DNA sequence: CCCTGTCTGGCGTCCTCTCACCTATGA
DNA sequence: TCATATTATTACGCCAGACAGGG
């Protein structure tokens, strides 16, 4: 639940390059970060740290 | 009540998806209401088919859109967002309407 | 962690800082609402001893 | 949705379901090994990427399970054994197969 | 003269320490030492609203007002009262009153509680907006029109690819 | 003001294995 | 289902470390 907690928006996705809305997982599209829910497609572990 | 409307050009294809619908509906939820073909619309079109001049040469063709309306009585919790993930074929368009 | 039964208990964090989160929010409403002092002193009182 | 007993599971072949029965829980008798599958059971996966064949066989069995992921019991890796009893729980309202 | 003040319950069963409370009065027939008591009042919802229904109204935090006066049988009266924890005041001896000179801005402003106000309000389109009522309860969209003559926000279930167009009330879905 | 009971906090062995049991409320 | 937010037991044994009391 955003923005909780357990958050996407402050903390990051809980999947790899899986933008909880989904609009980027290409190889050759990567750094650019989401609209909808303004997540950066990135990875998990930086779940870890912020 | 979720009403559906079913819009496409080939009858077998709108046949399919229609199918597939209520698939969709019958495991999750309960009491489909059934699928009722409505009135199909033959726009048709006349033309000249000469470069320069010939009235009386002409064909005169149609596009037959076809409708199939789909109800279902009892939204349930799991019912109406299975349709989210189910897209249907292409070439299909469809219209849900709840109440 | 999921404890395979439909339900999560908890690690006890959560529910620390899901008890100060509860508090501040109250407290910044009846900041908002111009409440009487005394309440508000409680209010901050629960606060500091959460 | 929810999740299937029946033995009709991807991933595997004859070598394993051959010690399992037309419904996915092992007989009473059959000497396993440690490793081997004694009731099969396959979770929902989606659709995700339908294709055309993808969608036109979410259209012809009226199933949407499909290929499923794989969470069969297992005997533990080690032990071997003789089933002796099989006992099977059903909730009320749940259809029965055709073992229970 | 009987002066105002502040009880704390157990947040939650705060109408049914107020039943208890005038029936304890009522009891022990202390009847010139009470004169009223208050609790869960000032309902709003959520945003706007003209018609019934919508309930979901709360601000009393979990604190009961009480006009009262102060001798130790009173106060032990309504220590007795269950699920009462205590006053809430500078000191347990002679606990604490709150004030008067704020009571004249407070009536003024209870007073207006419906006469002229509700302010208006306003949206756009973006991000997208939430559903927490009816089959489309736990989903989210965008709203590609906004009818401020018909106050109906067209918003799709926006499903990864095409979804269809609903229309959702302000209160029906959150920003 | 230097002894002094008195009170408050802070320790208390490593490694492993088996089992069961997990917040209430509620218009 | 979705926000509301904390009360009616005692039964270790030193051992430092800080504190109000009093000759």
């Amino acid at each position: 639940e955003r923005d909780g907690l357990f958050c996407a928006r402050i903390f990051g996705p809980v999947k790899d390059y899986e933008c909880l809305c989904g609009k980027y997982k290409r190889l050759k599209h990567r750094g650019v970060i989401c609209e909808k829910c303004g997540v950066e497609v990135t990875q998990t572990k930086v779940r870890r740290e912020r | 009540r979720i009403r559906i409307r079913l819009k496409a050009f080939d009858h077998r294809l709108i046949d399919q998806a229609t199918a597939e619908i209520v698939e969709t509906a019958k495991r999750t939820g309960a009491q489909v209401r059934g699928p009722i073909p409505l009135p199909t619309r033959k726009e048709r079109f006349t033309v000249l088919i000469s470069p320069h001049v010939n009235k009386d040469a002409r064909d005169q063709y149609e596009i037959r859109t076809h409708l199939r309306l789909v109800d279902i009585v009892e939204p349930t919790e799991k019912t109406v967002d299975a349709l989210m993930r189910l897209d249907l074929a292409a070439g299909v368009d469809v219209q849900i309407s709840l109440g | 962690v999921p404890l395979d039964g439909g339900r999560f208990a908890t690690s006890d964090l959560n529910d620390l800082y899901r008890r100060v989160i509860n508090r501040n929010n109250r407290l910044k409403r009846l900041l908002d609402l111009a409440a009487p002092d005394i309440i508000v002193r409680n209010e901050k009182r629960m606060l500091q001893e959460a | 949705g929810p999740e299937e007993i029946t033995a009709d599971i991807p991933n595997v072949g004859e070598a394993a379901l051959s010690k399992l029965d037309e419904s996915g829980i092992v007989y009473i008798g059959a000497e396993v090994t440690g490793g081997d599958i004694l009731v099969g059971k396959v979770t929902p996966k989606g659709e995700t990427q339908l294709t055309p064949e993808e969608k036109l066989l979410r259209a012809i069995f009226g199933e949407k399970a499909s290929d499923v992921k794989d969470s069969s019991l297992r005997v533990p890796n080690g032990v071997s054994g003789t089933v002796i009893d099989v006992q099977v729980f059903t909730r009320d309202g749940v259809e029965k197969d055709k073992r229970a | 003269k009987k002066r105002w003040y502040v009880v704390q319950a157990f947040s939650g069963f705060e109408g049914r320490v107020a039943t208890s409370l005038r029936e304890h009065i009522k009891l022990h027939n202390m009847e010139d030492l009470f004169g009223e008591v208050m609790v869960p009042t000032e309902e709003v919802v959520e945003i706007r609203g003209g018609q019934r229904r919508k309930s979901e109204r709360k601000f009393f935090p979990g604190y009961v007002l009480v006009q009262m006066v102060m001798n130790d049988a009173s106060w032990h009266l309504v220590r007795s009262v269950p699920r009462v924890m205590g006053f809430i005041g500078g000191t347990s001896d002679r606990p604490a009153p709150i004030s008067d000179k704020e009571v004249d801005a407070i009536m003024n402003r209870l007073q207006q509680v419906g006469d002229k106000p509700r302010p208006k309000t306003l949206f756009e389109p973006g991000e997208m907006v939430r559903v927490n009522d009816g089959p489309f309860a736990d989903f989210n969209g965008v709203v590609e029109e906004v009818d401020y003559e018909k106050s109906r926000l067209k918003v799709s279930v926006s499903i990864f690819g095409r979804a269809t167009p609903v229309e959702l009330d302000f209160s029906q879905v959150e920003k």
